[PDB]
């Protein structure tokens, strides 16, 4: 609700303006998708 | 399989019982010393499951098992200092049953720091929530319950596996003179991998974990009947140390192979787009099977596409 | 294990144990060097104690959960034909030796408050069945403690970081502790020394060294002082000669200089945030003074021994 | 990068630093397999500055004026090595701990004669991650006397680094301007350059953070 004027590059408390549906369906249509990046987006981060 | 092994749970083992129990005799009236389960399974491995339903007094009495492999209990002026080379096959259990993604990796287990410091290798079961994980494991359950005593397709029976257990303890391998420079350069990699933040982090790897890695490379060539150690055998256990806290595996052995070849050419020719077969020379030398000639022929053009795009 | 030079200095001085004399006129003051070790779990602290028990003449080893108030020094009867016979523990049989106690911080609260009698007069008066009898038990307590919960935190005091009572801390002498951390300026000697001793201490290498006399694969390891080490037979005939021959006395040199020097730190410790020095560091200077003089075989104490003893207690 | 306008103004700047073998004559025409070896070390110190037109012909010029003691960094991360006064370099160091620590758990760095409870010695809490905590002036009047060696007299030039640093963009104000009865302040820059200054006047700040136990 408020954008601090004295906020730097650490205090933003922002959120997202998308959803958990169109983000997954926009991966197969994106041109040039790496193999080591697409697997990280589908999984729920199980490795280090 | 191994006859020198035990089996117990958390509440089934109290403070003693498995180490060295002491009780006054009924028909002699004298403090005797009774051996436990760790003394009968000498030069073997003890099994233990459910590491949650237990107190704290039992873990203290077993701290001298994974670091010193000996029993020193002197209770009541009765000396009973023995030794046993039995490995602990523990099996930790999460607090809430499943691994919580919100909490940290040290908040889901009950093991502290002195317990994990004296312990050697520490693996974590990989959990995958993909549609291909349950689709492949379900096929093995159907073939096992429908085809009774017919799904086993082993190439070596269990009669020859027990025979090869005594040949490993015959010719003790040595250390080659070309491996002292390779161990001093790999410990510094895990030293920086330990300190993810500044100094400390999660798993501590110091001198207790470095001496265990040398034993892994020493025992790696134990089954291959190799005298001197080789650099190709020590790097096998190096990958397990990275994945200890966790068709993609096929793409991993390709990137780690081409990086060790393109760093020694003194000159540079074409070998870019019109000479795509030049990268197949340094890899066909290790190929000596059968299916890696026709089936893997159309796979080389797919891995190289990562750089093209 | 290479490194931690300050830790190895305290282990050699505690092997002698000093000379328990009678400095008073009616009170028997004990004179034993008690060292309490406590490090971060991960630097192998118990392996440093397994070496002194093999190069000495009398040393034992016990744990925490393996003993208690019963199996300590004395505990009932002989229920067979109406008889009464007292027993003993482990500190009585270990006379004039070096005792090794493992897992001391995890000890019960009822056991830590009952061991102070054995480490104050070197004797126990058993008053059972109306029969009293005094003996002698000269021991040097060497324990290895661990921090509370996780790892050791240098941001807290040592008297509060370990789950131990306060009367037992003021009974030792050497409290040299170390903290391991990621240091790229010294990690090249740790990985180089563990791989050199891995081949020297191998059973296959002993066939041409221990079994075959007159041959050795690897010589001596490069120490941090350029001094050749000692094998095994040197340490055996070392404590059975110097400890039972020359008896250093108590002279009166420039001992008055330490009196006014103690007042400099007594009125300066609380100026920033630290506890003052008690009288324990004053009467203990004679312990390390006669320990180093026994190495060089000195009949009397010298000023060169009292100087190197202040840097150890500080 | 993705826009075409960025590569249009960047490829022109790389021409003077790539056409060196062409002018000298050591490389003939049609040779794209031998010019990537000599240019590889010349691109490792320039590809990490994307969307920044500051990288030009003035970055390497600052190194020419540093013949004596090349320890100073001017151009590439010049904010890490800057010139600070004697009593002012400790202001940014002491004020960094007053904006990420509770107003009560501060006796652990002064009076060690207290009784610690050991709360857990939780780790993924919002502490040191939500931002600078609002602190007045009573905290600065009790921490600068412990970092310095000898005593310091708070004269007129001692409190001058409180308001002069506001213009220099080193500390933020709690929204509107306060009165005079002890105003509140926050922080601005993290510990990206604090460690570089501490290693010059013999100082260690890593052992003073409360989040890193």
């Amino acid at each position: 609700e408020r954008t601090s004027g004295n906020s730097q590059r650490e205090y933003q408390l922002m959120k997202l303006l998308l959803d958990n549906t169109q983000i997954m369906n926009a991966l197969q249509k994106y041109p040039n998708c790496p193999t080591d990046v697409r697997q990280w987006a589908t999984s729920s981060l199980s490795w280090l | 399989f191994s006859p020198r092994a035990v089996y117990t749970s958390g509440k089934a083992s109290s403070a003693a019982g498995l180490t060295a129990a002491v009780v006054r005799d009924e028909e002699s009236h004298e403090f005797v010393i009774e051996a436990g389960a760790l003394m009968l399974a000498d030069n073997g491995v003890c099994c233990i499951d459910e590491f949650d339903k237990m107190d704290v007094r039992d873990q203290v009495a077993i701290h001298e098992a994974m670091e010193q492999q000996t029993i020193s209990i002197t209770k009541a002026g009765v000396k009973a200092t023995l030794n046993a080379r039995t490995s602990i096959l523990a099996a930790a259990n999460p607090i809430s049953g499943h691994y919580d993604r919100s909490k940290s990796l040290k908040q889901n287990i009950n093991l502290s720091a002195p317990i994990m410091s004296r312990f050697d290798l520490f693996f974590i079961l990989v959990d995958e929530c993909n549609e291909v994980t349950d689709y492949a494991i379900a096929r093995r359950i159907v073939d096992l319950h429908s085809r009774i005593e017919e799904s086993i397709d082993r190439v070596y029976s269990l009669d020859d596996i027990r025979r090869y257990l005594l040949f490993a303890r015959q010719f003790k391998p040595k250390i080659s003179k070309e491996s002292e420079d390779f161990i001093v350069e790999q410990y510094k990699h895990l030293r920086q991998r330990d300190g993810s933040g500044v100094t400390k982090s999660s798993w501590r790897i110091t001198v207790r974990q470095l001496e265990s890695m040398i034993r892994l490379s020493e025992a790696m060539a134990r089954m291959h009947c190799c005298d001197e150690v080789q650099p190709k055998h020590v790097k096998e256990a190096f990958r397990l140390l990275n994945k200890s806290i966790i068709y993609c595996r096929i793409s991993n052995l390709i990137v780690l192979h081409l990086r060790k070849v393109e760093e020694e050419e003194d000159e540079s020719a074409l070998k870019r787009s019109e000479l795509v077969n030049w990268y197949l020379k340094e890899i066909e030398s290790e190929i000596d099977s059968e299916e890696e000639l026709i089936n893997k022929k159309r796979i080389i053009e797919k891995v190289i596409h990562r750089l093209t795009h | 294990i290479y490194g931690h030079e300050d830790i190895k200095r305290g282990l050699a001085l505690a092997l002698f144990g000093g000379e328990p004399k009678n400095p008073g006129g009616k009170h028997k003051v004990r004179g034993d060097i008690n060292v309490l070790l406590c490090g971060d779990p991960g630097t192998a602290k118990s392996q440093f104690l397994k070496y002194i028990e093999k190069v000495s003449s009398r040393a034992i080893f016990t744990t925490g959960q393996g003993a208690s108030a019963v199996g300590l020094t004395a505990y009932q009867r002989h229920p067979v034909s109406r008889e009464w016979t007292l027993e003993a523990g482990a500190l009585v049989l270990a006379d004039r030796g070096v005792c090794l106690i493992d897992e001391f911080d995890k000890m019960n609260d009822q056991d830590r408050t009952s061991i102070h009698e054995a480490m104050e007069q070197q004797s126990i008066s058993i008053s059972k069945a109306g029969i009293v009898t005094s003996l002698q038990a000269r021991c040097t307590v060497i324990a290895a403690a661990n921090p509370i919960g996780g790892r050791y935190d240098p941001s807290l005091t040592f008297s509060e970081n370990v789950d131990l009572t306060e009367p037992i801390i003021s009974r030792f002498d050497i409290l040299c502790v170390v903290r391991d951390t990621v240091d790229p300026v010294q990690d090249e000697m740790l990985a180089r020394f563990v791989v050199g001793s891995h081949v020297r201490h191998h059973p296959s290498n002993k066939e041409e060294e221990g079994l075959a006399n007159g041959s050795a694969a690897e010589p001596a390891m490069p120490n941090t002082y350029g001094v050749e080490p000692l094998p095994q037979e040197v340490l055996k005939k070392y404590i059975i000669y110097a400890k039972e021959r020359v008896h250093p006395k108590l002279n009166q040199m420039d001992q008055d200089k330490v009196a006014k020097m103690y007042s400099d730190l007594r009125k300066e410790s609380m100026a920033t945030g630290s506890i003052p020095i008690t009288v324990r560091h004053i009467e203990s200077m004679i312990r390390m003074a006669e320990a180093h003089a026994r190495i060089h075989l000195r009949d009397y104490v010298i000023e060169d021994d009292v100087n190197m003893a202040i840097r150890v207690m500080l | 990068c993705r826009d075409l306008k960025e590569l249009r103004h960047l490829a022109v700047l790389n021409f003077p630093k790539y056409c060196e073998p062409v002018v000298k004559g050591e490389a003939s025409e049609r040779d794209t397999r031998k010019l990537w070896r000599n240019i590889e070390p010349h691109l490792k110190k320039a590809m990490q500055t994307v969307y920044l037109r500051e990288i030009s012909s003035s970055q390497w010029e600052k190194l020419q004026k540093d013949d004596t003691d090349p320890g100073q960094l001017k151009g590439l991360s010049a904010h890490t090595h800057v010139e600070l006064p004697y009593y002012s370099k400790f202001i940014l160091i002491a004020a960094y701990l007053a904006s990420y620590n509770p107003a009560r758990t501060d006796k652990r760095f002064f009076l060690k004669h207290h009784g610690k409870i050991k709360k857990t010695n939780h780790e993924k809490t919002s502490n040191h991650l939500l931002g600078p905590k609002p602190f007045p002036l009573d905290r600065l009047l009790a921490i600068l006397y412990s970092i310095v060696d000898s005593r310091v007299a708070p004269t007129a030039n001692i409190f001058s680094q409180i308001t002069s640093l506001v213009t220099l963009q080193l500390l933020t104000l709690v929204g509107h301007d306060d009165q005079l009865d002890g105003p509140k302040y926050k922080c601005t820059v993290s510990l990206d350059f604090i460690r570089a200054i501490a290693r010059t006047v013999n100082f260690d700040i890593i052992k003073y953070l409360y989040d890193f136990l």
